[PDB]
């Protein structure tokens, strides 16, 4: 929102942070150790396992990045709704509070086969 | 060595059916109902959720 | 006449992309005298200026 | 008797575990029924700031006493 | 996207030859100029779609 | 729930991971427990169906149907060996991949606790189906059946999302089925006939009415090695039931229009497997069985009124083995013989002595012998749709005499002399010809003895 | 030679920068008029009989693009006389903006000019260089955004995704079929436009990658179909399952994420209760999928593989970050209701 | 003898050393903030 | 512009069935028209200075069918009964096959033209009846 | 008032049949080159009657790229006449 051109401003603070474990993250960078499995075999590696060194520093990229991009990815939904309900409360004229029946009250059609 | 290829992933169930126990913890919010459902004095209510 | 009708569509289409194509050759005249009868139609065909 | 209790539950669960999440439920028929009646529909006010637009920035303006007494 | 930089960090790369009331080097004025910062001064705290209105 | 999928998408470095050979019998081995876990935590209610989390109740509904959903994987090993035995390891360990990739969903379906994950579910196969048929077919006509498969499933399924989110933001959420707690009807317009027009067209061109089945027997007639995804798309089809959790609801109260669906599928009905008489290629007159009684439940559907739903059940599970096992012999006795045309394979019954009675119980069950499923799957259809006009007694019961004409005329055209010419035809069946061709009659009529497992709530 | 080709090929982004800040219509003149001169060589490069009667066919194709555009300006010059950049205050301003801006997108008309750029330039290495020339122009579309006559875009828009569909089906050469169906996705972006206008860069982004990764895929020495044929039995059949997985993708179906803008899209379209648009949109991108099956019968079939060619050789091309692409371009849909509010 | 360049070999290694620390860097002190903060 | 359908239409919808249809039937003609003067840009020529009606002489029509269409509902209307129901704005379409039909060969097209130009009639009715929208905003 | 009717019916002078037609290019890349004067004339008298002072500048750029880069496609009509002598729009080679 505010604070033009920040990749998160400081209000951040406030949110859990999405740490790990979450299925996510592990599945980010799964879809890159199904990448990194590919790394070799275009060129016939002919490994299927080839070096670690490559076979790794993909799963170390990945889920960092994924991680470091999901702590602002829940932020913004947050501040969605911060800005949802403070308009809500205010113009009550625009929110009614709905009233309480329904049996012995609403008709339904009434069709049967 | 020992085939972890083997019986190793039917580990998988007891893995997956805790996951199915993480949230009946989040999904306590009603321990009333008419229905008896009670959760009325008993410990057993209690457990489970 | 369950497959005349469906694969109609079949030879129905694959037609006119033989009109799109074949006489568009060549030319750089005729592209451009044909982008300003698209020009001007606009004026005078619809909400355009209005 | 001895699987019934070995295995599942009875409606202390798959009974009033509706009522759970029926409430994580009807709080989403809430909040989209109240975007279309906003968003959509803002309208004419263009009040709250959605539909906001840029109009002109009055700081650059000039108050000076610029040279002809009239303009 | 209009990133608008020059509104973050401090520089004016244009801004200056935008309106037709901003300075004119020896302070000469335009013949609507009177008018401009009357229409200005209507649409400004305003977000433009009601302004039309 | 993650019970399954977890378990079921661990089979899949079970596989590659493995060393040569042994692959085959190592997925086959894991693939049979997880029927354990299958059964495991379902066949609970009954009444006041299970939900056990937000987005999914795996199967509740009195549609359990998840169940042959697990069986039908590890017998496409036994299957599909054949000759996929002639090719390469790593393409060999992808056909296996492929064909759990389906597996994986069809789990998340039928749950999917919802409409909007139903169909982006609902359409997220023929990814992994059409890679079948167009790779390892085997006439050159298949790579039109690539296309015809696509075109018609994909062709009007768009209409759906166009209807399913016209419903999200019109009447609450479709977030959930459970909740349809809430639902006006659909009175008339000519606008209400498209929604509910478009709510239900795209599941027809599924399980076919008799316009619009034109792709198939194309895609069945040529088609992989086993009936490996033959056996497969005999569970998709069926797969439509679908139609169960929209008709019952969200537009209710149109029958109006529905006689167009009616008289068009009943004299189908009475049509389709007449012109599956003089069929002089085997693998077709299978495919002409799978429509007929198949296209029994649209009129099953359609008609409220339950009783139909006691008989409509038991009919997508009742074709559901007996349509899959007979896919299961004719890719058999082609192995031995290479021409899929009916009449060269003749003199048979002398030959292969034990698999006389896999027939005669296979084509004894579209007979529909009294006491099986089948029959108390179709008298619940007759007793419900006798009521709705006295005169469906007679198509539907023409139905139940070309039939029988049909089925024998393929047995009995095993009875023969032929010594003719074969010098081939030695196998006695090894033991995968009689193996994976039981493990259908022995579960099939089984059910018979407790079949209050198999039925709808009603 | 070799420094300045890195001072060309940065001056265009430079060029395109002035574009995206500016606050003041001379800027968004100079700033896309100096691609237009500082494209041009690009297209050079080998001096043959073709690509200089190419960029001579592109170049008076956006020189009066560019030259209307100046008409445009100084219209409202006239009227309001305050520059900047807003609604146009004047209808034959809009008119003589929008419809004559497709020239540089080209959208429904004005494109007999893609097919006769993309064909042929000797240069196929890029003319990736052509997904620019989207993303400057839309830096317009955005901030205009709210005057257009309405019944014009869509009808630009409309006349497009049809006619860069049929454009192709009878289509060999592959670059061709890569220009035709890059008119078709300006269909869906421009036809969204006054409703809601992100959920356009939404398509425009999942746009810039995946015709990106083919290119940098076509790029070993792949050129004509039926050289796409030779290709699993010679150089690497891990190369297939790539093009395979793309391809399809592309047109999109759901479990990947080129159903993406899609599933979003309409979302959008309707709840603004216009339903009766987007199904004929939706349903002719439809046979905008036929391109690429028939294509993709082209290399999993094993069709005639060329002649004895024995390449024994390991590869060194550059294929800078396609080691990634189709793992973003594919399995994104399963991560994201980021992309609404993400950018935006 | 294995021959990488050992150049650049431990520096991916040693970037990753850098990014998780900075990452958790990062975080263990932003978990606070929102607790200072709330 | 908007002009000349809404004005049309704003007009004698069921009743006043000629003004509408004369207007249906010479707009139907003129936008014919387009189309044949377009055919001169990205289609070359030949036939010199007069080639260019000797070119027309192919769209010798629109304006036929335009004319017809309008014809059937002047002609009904007020007919049998309300032709304003969805099925009967529908019969001013398959006029239209035989119209095509009669202006070159058979078997290959006017039947298509009755189908499909009929299927599209009924719908521009049924659209506003149920107040459908194209073109919106929120 | 009237000077703003003329020069504009002179910047009709696209008329594009004469703007890539017929052949002698150079007439045709000729009255683009003269495009100009109606956009610059045109934009010399709204900025000058009322007195803007400071948009006056802009009349100076419009040339100094109106030259700078139609200069440049001057280039290229070398490169295919040089190839043949004759310019002659006539040539189509590369197709579709
Ligand atoms: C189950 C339903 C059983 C009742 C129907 C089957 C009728 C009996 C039968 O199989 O006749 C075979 C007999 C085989 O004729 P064939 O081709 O000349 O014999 C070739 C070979 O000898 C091969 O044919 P076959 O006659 O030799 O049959 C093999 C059978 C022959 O030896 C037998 O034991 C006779 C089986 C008859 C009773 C089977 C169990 C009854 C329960 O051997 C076995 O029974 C194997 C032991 C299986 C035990 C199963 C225990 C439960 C599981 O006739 C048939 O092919 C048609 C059978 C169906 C009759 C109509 C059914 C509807 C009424
Ligand atoms: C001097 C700065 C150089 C800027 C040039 C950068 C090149 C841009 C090339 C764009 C490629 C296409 C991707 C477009 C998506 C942009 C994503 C984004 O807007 O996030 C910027 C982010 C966050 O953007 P934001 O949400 O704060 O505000 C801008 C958002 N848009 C542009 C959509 C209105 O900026 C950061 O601070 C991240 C660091
Ligand atoms: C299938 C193709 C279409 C995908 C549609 C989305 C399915 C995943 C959604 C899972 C539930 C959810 O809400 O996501 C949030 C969930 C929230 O977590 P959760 O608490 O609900 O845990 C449930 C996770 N499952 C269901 C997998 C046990 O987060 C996830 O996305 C889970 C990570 C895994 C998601 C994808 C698993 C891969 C299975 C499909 C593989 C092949 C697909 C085709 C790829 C090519
Ligand atoms: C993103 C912003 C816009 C990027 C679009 C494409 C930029 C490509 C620029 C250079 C391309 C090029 O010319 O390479 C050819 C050259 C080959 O040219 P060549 O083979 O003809 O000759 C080379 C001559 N020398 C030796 C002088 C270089 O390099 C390659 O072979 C590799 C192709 C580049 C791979 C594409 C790079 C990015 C691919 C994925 C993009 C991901 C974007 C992120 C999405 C979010
Ligand atoms: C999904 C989450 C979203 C965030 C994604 C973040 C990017 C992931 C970072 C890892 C990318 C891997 C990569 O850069 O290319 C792979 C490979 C380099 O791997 P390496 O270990 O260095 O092996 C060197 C052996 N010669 O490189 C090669 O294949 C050839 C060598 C070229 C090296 C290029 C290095 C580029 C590094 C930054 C790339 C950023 C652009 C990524 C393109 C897609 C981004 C969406
Ligand atoms: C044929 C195209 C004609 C469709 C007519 C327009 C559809 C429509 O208007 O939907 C009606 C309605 C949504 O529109 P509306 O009436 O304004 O809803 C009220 C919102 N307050 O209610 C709806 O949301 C229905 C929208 C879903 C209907 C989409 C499918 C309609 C056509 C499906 C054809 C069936 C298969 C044919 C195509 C296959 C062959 C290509
Ligand atoms: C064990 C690996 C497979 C057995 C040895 C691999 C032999 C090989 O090099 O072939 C690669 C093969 C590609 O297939 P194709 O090109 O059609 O076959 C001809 C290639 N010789 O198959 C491939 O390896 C292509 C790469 C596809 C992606 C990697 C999957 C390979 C399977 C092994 C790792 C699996 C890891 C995934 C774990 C769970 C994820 C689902």
């Amino acid at each position: 929102g505010r604070a033009t051109f920040q990749f998160l401003p400081d209000e951040a603070r406030s949110l859990p942070p999405p740490k790990l474990t979450d299925p996510r993250l592990a599945f980010v960078g799964f879809l890159g150790y199904c990448s990194g499995l590919i790394d070799n075999a275009i060129r016939r590696r002919p490994v299927l396992l080839a070096g670690l060194h490559r076979q790794l520093l993909y799963i170390t990229s990945f889920v960092f990045v994924g991680y470091y991009l999901l702590k602002r990815q829940d932020y913004m939904y947050a501040v969605r709704d911060h800005d949802m309900f403070s308009y809500i409360k205010s113009h009550p004229e625009d929110f009614p509070e709905k009233d309480k029946k329904t049996y012995g009250e609403v008709f339904e059609e009434f069709h049967p086969v | 060595r020992d085939h972890w290829v083997h019986v190793l992933v039917p580990m998988g169930f007891v893995f997956g059916y805790y996951l199915d126990r993480k949230n009946d913890e989040k999904l306590t919010a009603f321990r009333n109902k008419s229905l008896l459902y009670k959760r009325e004095l008993k410990p057993n209510e209690e457990v489970t959720w | 006449w369950l497959e005349a009708i469906l694969p109609k569509t079949i030879s129905l289409a694959q037609m006119k992309a033989s009109t799109l194509v074949t006489n568009q050759k060549g030319l750089i005249k005729l592209y451009f005298l044909s982008f300003l009868i698209t020009i001007l139609i606009s004026m005078i065909l619809f909400n355009f200026h209005e | 008797r001895w699987i019934a209790r070995t295995f599942f539950d009875g409606p202390e669960k798959n009974y009033e575990r509706t009522m759970a999440i029926l409430q994580i439920e009807a709080e989403k028929a809430e909040l989209r029924l109240k975007e279309l009646e906003v968003r959509r529909l803002m309208r004419a006010r263009g009040d709250g700031p959605w539909f906001h637009y840029p109009t002109i920035d009055k700081e650059l303006i000039d108050h000076s006493p610029k040279a002809t007494p009239d303009n | 996207p209009f990133f608008d930089v020059q509104k973050r960090l401090g520089v004016d790369l244009d801004r200056w030859m935008t309106i037709q009331s901003a300075e004119q080097p020896h302070k000469i004025p335009s013949r609507c100029h009177a008018f401009e910062k009357e229409w200005i001064e209507c649409a400004h705290g305003i977000g433009s779609i009601r302004a039309e209105k | 729930m993650l019970k399954y999928i977890i378990p079921t998408i661990m089979l899949m470095p079970l596989t590659w991971l493995s060393k040569n050979n042994m692959i085959w019998v190592n997925s086959t081995a894991h693939s049979l427990l997880i029927s354990f876990t299958s059964l495991l935590l379902m066949n609970q209610f009954g009444d006041n169906s299970l939900n056990f989390s937000l987005l999914f109740f795996s199967d509740s509904l009195s549609t359990p149907l998840l169940i042959l959903t697990m069986w039908l994987l590890p017998l496409m090993l036994m299957a599909s060996q054949h000759h996929l035995s002639k090719e390469n390891l790593t393409r060999k360990k992808l056909f296996i991949t492929m064909l759990i990739s389906l597996q994986l969903f069809l789990i998340m379906t039928f749950t999917a606790m919802e409409l909007i994950l139903f169909y982006i579910l609902f359409e997220a196969t023929l990814v992994p189906t059409l890679i079948i048929i167009t790779r390892w077919g085997n006439q050159t006509e298949r790579l039109n059946a690539g296309l015809y498969f696509l075109f018609y499933t994909l062709a009007g399924s768009l209409p759906l999302l166009v209807a399913l989110i016209y419903i999200q933001n019109t009447v609450g959420s479709l977030n959930f089925l459970m909740l349809q707690y809430w639902v006006q009807p659909v009175h008339n317009s000519w606008s209400n006939v498209f929604m509910w027009l478009a709510c239900m067209m795209a599941f027809m061109v599924k399980m076919p009415l008799y316009g619009l089945h034109l792709w198939l027997p194309k895609a069945h007639v040529e088609a992989p090695i086993a009936g490996s995804m033959v056996l497969a798309a005999v569970l998709l089809k069926l797969g439509g039931y679908g139609m169960l959790r929209i008709t019952l609801i969200l537009n209710p109260m149109t029958d109006f229009m529905a006689y167009p669906f009616i008289m068009l599928s009943l004299w189908g009905m009475i049509m389709t497997s007449s012109i599956c008489l003089r069929q002089t290629d085997l693998k077709s007159l299978i495919a002409y069985s799978s429509v007929s009684h198949m296209a029994l439940v649209i009129v099953a559907i359609l008609i409220q009124t339950p009783w139909s739903y006691m008989g409509a059940t038991a009919l997508m599970i009742a074709h559901g083995l007996t349509s899959s096992m007979l896919f299961c012999l004719a890719n058999s006795n082609y192995e031995r013989i290479h021409s899929r045309t009916m009449i060269l394979a003749r003199g048979l019954q002398t030959l292969l002595p034990l698999m006389a009675t896999w027939w005669l119980l296979a084509s004894l069950t579209n007979l529909a012998l009294p006491p099986t499923i089948n029959l108390i799957g179709e008298l619940f259809v007759v007793m419900s749709t006798f009521s709705w006009s006295n005169i469906t007694i007679i198509l539907m019961g023409v139905n139940m005499v070309i039939t029988a004409l049909y089925s024998l005329y393929m047995l009995i055209m095993t009875q023969r002399g032929k010594y003719t010419y074969h010098i081939n035809n030695i196998s006695p069946s090894f033991t995968r010809e009689n193996a994976l061709m039981s493990l259908h009659i022995l579960p099939l009529l089984l059910l018979t003895l407790n079949p209050k497992i198999i039925l709808g709530p009603l | 030679n070799p420094i300045i080709f890195i001072i060309i090929l940065l001056t265009i982004m430079l060029g395109t920068i002035i574009v995206m800040i500016s606050s003041h219509w001379l800027l968004v003149w100079i700033g896309f008029e100096m691609n237009m001169l500082a494209i041009i060589p690009i297209m050079m490069k080998n001096h043959n009989p073709r690509a200089t009667e190419a960029s001579t066919k592109y170049f008076l194709t956006q020189s009066t693009a560019s030259m209307l555009l100046m008409m445009a300006v100084i219209i409202n010059l006239m009227f309001s006389g305050q520059w900047t950049v807003m609604k146009l205050f004047n209808p034959m301003a809009s008119m003589l903006m929008t419809m004559a801006l497709a020239m540089k997108l080209g959208m429904a008309p004005f494109h007999f000019w893609v097919p006769e750029v993309t064909q042929g330039i000797p240069l196929s290495s890029g003319l990736i260089l052509l997904t620019w020339q989207k993303l400057a122009p839309m830096s317009v579309l955005y901030q205009i955004f709210p005057s257009i006559n309405l019944n014009l875009i869509l009808t630009l828009s409309v006349l497009s995704i049809l006619i860069g569909g049929w454009g192709g089906l009878n289509q060999t050469q592959l670059r061709k079929i890569m220009a035709y169906s890059s008119i078709a996705h300006m269909g869906w972006m421009t036809a969204v436009l006054p409703y809601n206008p992100t959920m356009t860069l939404l398509n425009l982004i999942i746009y810039i990658i995946m015709t990106s990764t083919m290119f940098t895929m076509f790029m070993a020495n792949s050129t004509t179909t039926t050289l796409s044929l030779s290709h699993t039995w010679n150089k690497t059949p891990i190369m297939t399952v790539l093009i395979l997985a793309t391809l399809l993708s592309m047109g999109g179906l759901p479990p990947l994420s080129g159903f993406m803008p899609k599933w979003m899209i309409i979302q959008e379209m309707t709840k603004n209760n216009s339903i009766i648009l987007p199904t004929f949109m939706a349903i002719t991108a439809l046979l905008n999928l036929y391109f690429y099956m028939r294509l993709t019968y082209s290399t999993t079939l094993t069709m005639f593989p060329s002649t004895n060619n024995m390449k024994m050789k390991w590869q060194f091309p550059l294929m800078k970050k396609m080691t990634f692409l189709p793992t973003m371009v594919v399995l994104s849909t399963m991560m994201l209701p980021l992309t609404p509010m993400l950018s935006v | 003898h294995g021959s990488p360049n050992w150049l650049k070999v431990g520096l991916t290694l040693g970037t990753s050393v850098f990014l998780w620390i900075y990452l958790i860097k990062q975080h263990n002190e932003d978990v606070l903030e929102y607790k200072r903060r709330n | 512009a908007k002009t000349v359908l809404r004005q049309y239409w704003d007009i004698p919808e069921g009743t006043e069935c000629h003004r509408k249809t004369y207007a249906t039937t010479s707009i139907g003609g003129a936008a014919g028209l387009v189309v044949s003067a377009y055919s001169v840009a990205l289609k070359t020529p030949t036939s010199f200075l007069e080639g260019v009606a000797r070119t027309g002489r192919y769209t010798f029509t629109a304006a036929a069918i335009g004319a017809i269409f309008g014809l059937t509902s002047c002609i009904s209307a007020q007919v049998r009964e309300k032709p304003d129901d969805p099925l009967n704005y529908l019969i001013g379409g398959c006029a239209g096959g035989l119209i095509l039909g009669a202006r070159t060969r058979s078997y290959g097209i006017g039947a298509a033209a009755c189908a499909y130009m009929g299927l599209t009639a009924a719908l521009v009715k049924m659209g506003q009846l149920e107040g459908w929208q194209v073109f919106a905003e929120p | 008032s009237m000077v703003y009717m003329n020069i504009m019916m002179a910047f009709t002078v696209s008329l594009v049949g004469l703007l890539m037609y017929r052949s002698h290019l150079m007439s045709s890349l000729l009255c683009l080159e003269g495009m100009m004067l109606s956009l610059f004339v045109m934009a010399a008298l709204t900025i000058l009657n009322s007195h803007f002072t400071l948009a006056s500048m802009m009349p100076i750029i419009l040339l100094v790229f109106a030259a700078c880069e139609a200069a440049l496609g001057l280039s290229l009509l070398v490169m295919v006449s040089n190839t043949y002598g004759t310019d002659y729009v006539q040539n189509l080679n590369l197709l579709q």
